[PDB]
């Protein structure tokens, strides 16, 4: 049997022993070059609409475009070493380079 | 009284009178020229005034400053539009 | 039998008028559960996507559909064209203005100096 | 809620200086803490003693409103900036202008100095900032990208090195060397006329009639709000002890706690005798170098000095 | 393999090209998303005010 | 009347240079940009229209009439996918303006893309918008049957807007469609949620009406 309609694939699959170009589940056929840019998806399966705002820009750009950027972070802490200025040695390096 | 009526009705800036006259004034220039240009080229002589204007054809020849729309998550390729 | 009323108020924000108009248009629409089930039995679980969950490239519409939205467009455009109701050219009252810009400025002054 | 805010004592007015002939628009303190300097809309720059409040000297070079002064910590220089589009460098061993920085296309709204390198940054109404070389008067960068007057600029040694707030309601964090914007913060709905950097915490705050907001360096991640001051806010100024002063344009001044954002005092001062009541407004405030006095420069041509109150306690003035 | 040598500049030579050309300024950068807090309402009375 | 090719082309030139000098003159108020693009569309030269709208958005992108005129122009001329890209850019850069979400969803509904409309409503609700938006979503779920989805939405809704009035509306919803056990559960959850220290009349009034 030579599978011509992808229904013959059942759940999918190409038949390497079958001397036919298998197109299982839209496979094989080179399509028209369309404009749609790559519908990316995050590292959890979310739809990264950061793309359309980040249009034609580097990854140096920090782009705030999500709701979670508005929410007050609970940084009512006088102690956390997260927020303390770089140690003056690194500052000396930046000053010399600049 | 007539002249008082005259003064009170002239709201348009006395120059705003003049340039209003001028807008309809030059329409003679273009309207006369075209028919006479039509007739001249209809008589069989293809006069050129001359070609020297820097930014004129920036309107009727090309999209003046073209910005093509950005592309997003959809294919705009097959879309095309009708004529008038 | 049914009954309701909706009175007009201040335009307070453009959002309020927009919302009223959306209410009307929404109430109008009538959906076909036939096409809904037809579309359903093809795609199934894809029907219920979260903001981030699922993805199928594009849904391509039969032209006949597109005509529906185009017609509604023309309707709403007309209805919006009628936003300002004009008051008929009434010459009956005393004329102090010199042109229509002046006539309207005098009318705005009438509202603010009583 | 929050842990509960630290108790700070409240502040009381104790001096009122009046010698200017127009609004007082900027104020600054010397490094060594002996005198401060005010610039006003009567086009003079007066230099006052900080202990006595006496006026030492009056410098008159500008052609219009002086909208910013600063005193350099590394050199005996005072840099002033006016609405005449001109930026000046006064040498304080002769009391005379020795250097002038040319190139802005409209009034200059503010100016700051880099703490380690010798550069200047100025913001103006042509909606650009410029990075000037102190020594050769040459403009080494024109930070452009805002779309309306640039109300304020602050610069730091760490990175990013320049924060500008403008009247098109946006903040931008720039890099000094590359000369272009890294981050754009659009959380405010109204013009950002005030920006301040915490002295010891790699965070900063930005003021607007909506509310003050706090952000966290180096890419400006939101932290929290500070709400309650509904007024055009002209200044923010932070103590080293976490007191944050928010001076408005109708005269009212709130004092907040920086860490939890708790507004622990509200001062509503009074206008000088001959003034109208529509002429109460704060344009600049500056903490002393000991961080004990708080000087304010007001729209009724006075300078008001506040000192902390020493005879109050957590139970006299409890924290709500 | 190529040998780069830079050509001498004639000391007595005026500038060569017209510098002053005017054009409108380019498009800016991609507009950043406006992260506001949700708008509240103005009653009719306030707009009267 | 314009006989033909050269005369209407001169007519085009005159109007066009008029528009372009207005824009150079002020470069601000967008009445000029919109007049211009409206005209170039009325002549069915819509690539020029697109360029004009794009240049205008480069001038001032926070202006919502511009976005609306633009997407409307694309939609009339049946350029469906252009309109989709435009609505998407609009709700990306101006997410607080509710008109954009409303009209994007309405279009996608007209076009028959109910899956698309749900995608957009979900993205919208991520922003925790406002009661009217949640209502619009629920009504959308109710023009189709899908009542279980409606109650899922209501669960998210009363948490996002914890007002007694919304708890009331939720209960009222489920009773109108005859889920009486579930409405009882709603009411008990409402009381236990609010707590005594706030609790007042309206809730109890409706609870009594139900049980009556």
């Amino acid at each position: 049997w030579i599978p011509r309609l992808l229904e013959d694939f059942g759940d999918g699959g190409a038949f390497p022993e079958i001397h036919v170009a298998q197109y299982p589940l839209d496979m094989g056929r080179k399509k028209k070059m369309s404009n749609a840019l790559a519908i990316q998806v995050d590292s959890e399966g979310k739809i990264k609409y950061d793309a359309i705002a980040r249009q034609g820009q580097s990854k140096d750009k920090v782009i705030y475009s999500k709701y979670t950027d508005l929410v007050p972070k609970e940084v009512m802490n006088a102690d956390d070493p997260d927020l303390q200025r770089p140690d003056e040695e690194a500052i000396k390096e930046i000053t010399e380079k600049t | 009284l007539s002249e008082a009526r005259a003064r009170l009705a002239n709201t348009q800036g006395k120059k705003a009178k003049r340039k209003a006259r001028e807008k309809q004034l030059e329409e003679a220039r273009r309207l006369a020229a075209l028919q006479k240009r039509r007739e001249l080229r209809a008589a069989g002589i293809e006069i050129q005034k001359k070609r020297k204007r820097k930014r004129g054809v920036d309107y009727n020849a090309e999209i003046p400053f073209e910005k093509k729309p950005a592309l997003g998550f959809y294919d705009t390729s097959e879309e095309n539009y009708q004529a008038l | 039998k049914k009954k309701r009323k909706n009175p007009d108020l201040g335009f307070s924000d453009y959002a309020a008028a927009q919302l009223r108009q959306y209410h009307r248009l929404t109430k109008q629409i009538k959906p076909d559960m036939e096409t809904y089930e037809r579309l359903r039995e093809k795609h199934g679980e894809e029907f219920f996507p979260t903001s981030n969950s699922l993805l199928h490239g594009t849904h391509v519409p039969s032209t006949e559909e597109i005509d529906r939205m185009v017609i509604d467009l023309e309707k709403q455009i007309e209805k919006r064209d009628k936003y300002s109701r004009r008051r008929p050219y009434n010459d009956d009252a005393d004329i102090d203005y010199i042109n229509e810009r002046n006539a309207k400025f005098n009318k705005k002054a009438e509202r603010f100096y009583g | 809620t929050m842990p509960k805010p630290q108790w700070h004592p409240p502040w009381k007015l104790y001096r009122v200086i009046s010698g200017h002939l127009g609004w007082v628009r900027c104020i600054a303190v010397e490094p060594g803490n002996q005198w401060f300097v005010t610039g006003s809309a009567d086009r003079t720059i007066k230099i006052w003693d900080l202990a006595s409040g006496k006026l030492k000297l009056s410098l008159t070079g500008h052609i219009s409103t002086v909208r910013g002064v600063i005193v350099s910590t590394r050199s005996p220089y005072l840099f002033s900036c006016g609405e005449d589009k001109q930026v000046k460098c006064w040498d304080l061993e002769y009391n005379k202008v020795i250097r002038h920085y040319h190139g802005h296309l409209s009034a200059v709204y503010g100016l700051d100095l880099h703490p380690t390198i010798d550069v200047l940054v100025t913001c103006s109404r042509d909606s650009t900032a410029r990075i000037w070389d102190v020594r050769t008067k040459a403009s080494v960068h024109t930070l452009s990208g805002h779309t309306n007057a640039v109300a304020t600029v602050r610069c730091q040694a760490a990175e990013p090195q320049i924060i500008t707030g403008s009247h098109d309601t946006t903040i931008r964090l720039w890099d000094l060397v590359a000369g272009k914007t890294r981050v754009t913060l659009t959380n405010h709905k109204k013009s950002v006329r005030a920006v301040v950097l915490h002295p010891r915490h790699y965070t900063f705050a930005s003021g607007s009639p909506d509310n003050i907001k706090q952000w966290k360096f180096p890419d400006g991640s939101f932290i929290q709000n500070l709400s309650g001051h509904n007024a055009i806010i002209n200044t923010l100024t932070v103590n080293s002890d976490g007191v944050l002063v928010s001076g408005a344009d109708n005269g009212t001044m709130h004092l907040w706690d920086w860490r939890t954002g708790y507004n622990f005092q509200r001062v509503h001062a009074a206008v000088q005798p001959g003034s109208l009541d529509s002429e109460s407004g704060i344009f600049a405030c500056a903490f002393d170098q000991s961080e004990s006095r708080l000087l304010t420069a007001e729209a009724d041509k006075t300078i008001k000095v506040y000192r902390e109150d020493d005879t109050a306690t957590e139970e006299t003035h409890p924290v709500s | 393999v190529i040998r780069m040598v830079e050509m001498q500049k004639d000391p007595m030579e005026p500038p060569r090209f017209k510098i002053n050309k005017k054009i409108p300024r380019g498009p800016p950068s991609p507009p950043a998303p406006v992260m506001h807090s949700p708008s509240r309402k103005m009653t009719v009375k306030e707009q009267q005010e | 009347k314009i006989t033909d090719e050269e005369e209407l082309n001169d007519y085009k030139l005159r109007k066009r240079k008029t528009f372009e000098d207005n824009i150079r003159k002020n470069r601000t108020v967008i009445s000029n940009w919109i007049k211009y693009a409206q005209w170039e569309e009325s002549l069915k030269e819509i690539q020029r229209a697109r360029s004009i709208y794009e240049r205008a958005l480069d001038v001032d992108y926070r202006n919502i009439t511009l976005w609306l005129k633009y997407a409307e122009m694309e939609m009339k001329n049946r350029q469906v996918n252009h309109a989709r890209n435009i609505w998407d850019r609009a709700i990306t850069t101006l997410p607080r303006v509710n008109q954009f979400w409303y009209k994007y969803t309405y279009m996608e509904e007209m076009l028959g893309n109910v899956a698309g409309a749900r995608q957009v409503f979900e993205r919208w609700m991520e922003w925790q918008p406002e009661e009217q938006a949640w209502h619009s979503y629920i009504n959308f779920e109710l023009r189709y049957k899908e009542v279980d989805r409606a109650r899922t939405i209501y669960e998210r809704f009363v948490l996002v807007h914890p007002d007694v009035k919304n708890w009331i509306k939720y209960a009222r919803f489920e009773e109108k469609h005859a889920y009486f056990a579930h409405a009882r559960k709603v009411y008990e959850r409402a009381v236990e949620f609010f707590g005594d220290e706030h609790m007042d009349e309206h809730l109890y009034v409706a609870f009594a009406k139900f049980e009556e």
